[PDB]
DNA sequence: CCGACAGGACTATAAAGATACCAGGCGTTT
DNA sequence: AACGCCTGGTATCTTTATAGTCCTGTCGGG
């Protein structure tokens, strides 16, 4: 048994919100890496998240491209897990599947987050770090 | 002569040869600020060695430091400031050997950046444009009246170099101040959206509208004056070309025209950047508010992503 | 309101709490000056990240330094200047993620102290005194007009 | 009070080692 | 070949120790 990385979780929870979003349902499920990246930076703390790419990052473009390449890497790993399918001829675009909802296991019930987390670790669903 | 007579490689060699450097630790920087403040409260703009030592003692108290060798520590700090070109020391035989101290332009510029609460003002800009318009108009009338090298140097070159150029630099500094203000507002809007995005919508719209109106008011003011300032610079250029020229006046007028173009261009660019952000924040708010309709998971999942690092957790896989 | 609203002890407490400091060794100071020179030669007063990296490379050459990690060292230097409030960075979605840089009033004041050959001109003073005399005279006429 | 003598504290620098951060190499997968 | 992962190297920073430098204190002598 193995565990996913925190960057994988960030991309996972964002892919989940993307699946739900009726605003983008008109795309018929086809999303682009750039749109995913734009949504992620819109919600999470950009400069604090950059700490995981490099301990010295302060918003430099080289570091921003390095983040984008790490996202490209993790997304490819999620594709192997069956959580996302790339288009047959274009690798810059892909389609989501319902399997992404496992990233919402900590909030699907409107209750105390601590108790939920305890329940999950007891069930073997998730580990801390 | 370009204000910076040296090319980048020449400057780098010159800097390397002269070994110029700045090192401002918290305690020394606090002492500098304390000196700057004490100097501003005085009638003669001069400080004695004992007064500087008393100021250092207060900083050391404020840092809760040992009272041992404070007189030595203060002398070291004073010598370091003098050695770093922050303080000028005057040793007069007439003063029975007592040294008089004054802050250097550098020591002042550094202390003012931290202590002076600098915020952008249109009234100020309007006044500055009015003065420069009158100075350029007088210089253009003097250039059109014609004259000798003494007339051109005193009534055209001196006002352009020692008055117009300085006012343009002040305008540019004010613009750079406004640039910092915009970055500060972006950080506040992100904080408001992270605390309570539902109650923060009205506050964010107020901050966006107040900043936008300011940027537009600024640009309207620059554009109204910019045409008159350029026309006067052109009148001076035409009069200079007609009176056999002066390479010194032509170069100075060209430099001022280049600065004026930069000053006018900056406002439009700042507005475009602010518009991109404003559209993005409005789109984000509309997406957050209106697209969840049972409105059940928007809050439920967004708060989880926003605060993940307070309880990072990971899934298990075969 | 005194330009400096804070007493010496209050300022010391405030400075201590905000942890303010400035570190510009000869290389960093030279780079700042190079950026200041390059900005003055431009029509838009803006510098891209690639142009700043090219400027850093010239400084490094001028200091006879190894060409190893120069893109990294340049990024660390650029981030240090932004972190030290010497440069303002603009990240626009419209610019496809390319950041635009401008020097802050502080970064300009420091660079100008070293690069600008400031010598005392009597004409300059006479001119400045002329402008202030006219500004004070207008302000006095406005104050006497009442309102 | 001076002057001598040592001792200690403080400060600064050197030396060494670690830690970060990237690159390069290698291995796998598209 | 490119991307992803690991290993080690290079840069940077910190820590640790040492040695300096000056100060302070004491005592004795003048």
């Amino acid at each position: 048994r193995s565990v996913l990385s925190e960057l994988d979780m960030m991309v996972g929870k964002i892919l989940c919100y993307l699946y739900l979003s009726p605003e983008r349902l008109a795309n018929q499920g086809i999303f682009t890496s750039q749109e995913l990246y734009e949504e992620l930076i819109s919600l999470a703390d950009e400069g604090k998240l950059m700490k995981f790419v490099n301990q010295r990052s302060s918003g430099s473009d080289l570091d921003k491209q390095k983040l984008q390449e790490k996202v490209r890497t993790t997304l490819n790993r999620l594709r192997r897990l069956g959580m996302v399918y790339f288009l047959p001829n274009n690798n810059n675009k892909f389609t989501i599947t319902e399997a992404v909802f496992r990233f919402g296991a900590d909030v699907r019930s409107g209750d105390d987050p601590r108790e939920i987390q305890l329940r999950m670790i007891r069930d073997g669903e998730a580990m801390p770090v | 002569m370009s204000e910076y007579s040296q090319t980048v490689p020449e400057l780098v060699s010159w800097a390397r040869k002269n070994d110029f450097s700045i090192s401002l630790p918290v305690e020394r920087l606090a002492f500098l600020m304390a000196i700057a403040v004490l100097n501003s409260e005085r009638l003669d703009g001069e400080m004695s060695e004992g007064e500087l030592i008393d100021a250092f003692r207060e900083v050391c108290k404020g840092f809760e430091q040992t009272a041992e060798s404070v007189a030595v520590r203060a002398n070291n700090a004073i010598n370091d400031m003098v050695r770093q070109k922050l303080l000028n020391r005057f040793t007069s035989e007439l003063a029975d050997g007592n040294a008089i101290y004054r802050l250097t332009p550098l020591g002042i510029s550094i202390s003012d950046y931290y202590i002076r609460q600098r915020e952008f003002s249109t009234l100020r800009l309007s006044m500055q444009l009015s003065i420069v318009a009158n100075e350029l108009h007088r210089a253009a009338e003097a250039a059109e009246e014609g004259g000798d090298e003494f007339h051109w140097h005193r009534n055209v070159f001196a006002p352009l170099k020692y008055s117009v150029a300085e006012i343009f630099d002040s305008i540019d500094m004010s613009q750079r101040l406004m640039d910092e203000q915009q970055n500060f507002v972006k950080e506040d809007i992100a904080a408001l959206l992270n605390q309570d995005w539902q109650a923060a919508i009205a506050n964010c719209e107020q901050l966006l509208s107040e900043t936008s109106g300011t940027l537009r008011e600024l640009q309207d003011t620059l554009e109204a004056a910019g045409d008159k300032l350029q026309a006067n610079l052109l009148r001076i250029q035409d009069a200079n070309m007609g009176s056999g020229g002066s390479e010194l006046v032509d170069k100075l007028v060209f430099d001022l025209q280049s600065k004026l173009d930069r000053i006018i261009s900056w406002g439009q660019q700042a507005i475009d950047l602010w518009i991109g952000y404003d559209r993005h924040v409005h789109k984000f708010i509309r997406t957050a508010i209106d697209m969840d309709k049972n409105r059940i998971f928007s809050q439920r999942l967004r708060q989880s992503v926003q605060h993940y690092f307070d309880n990072p957790w990971t899934l298990t896989v075969a």
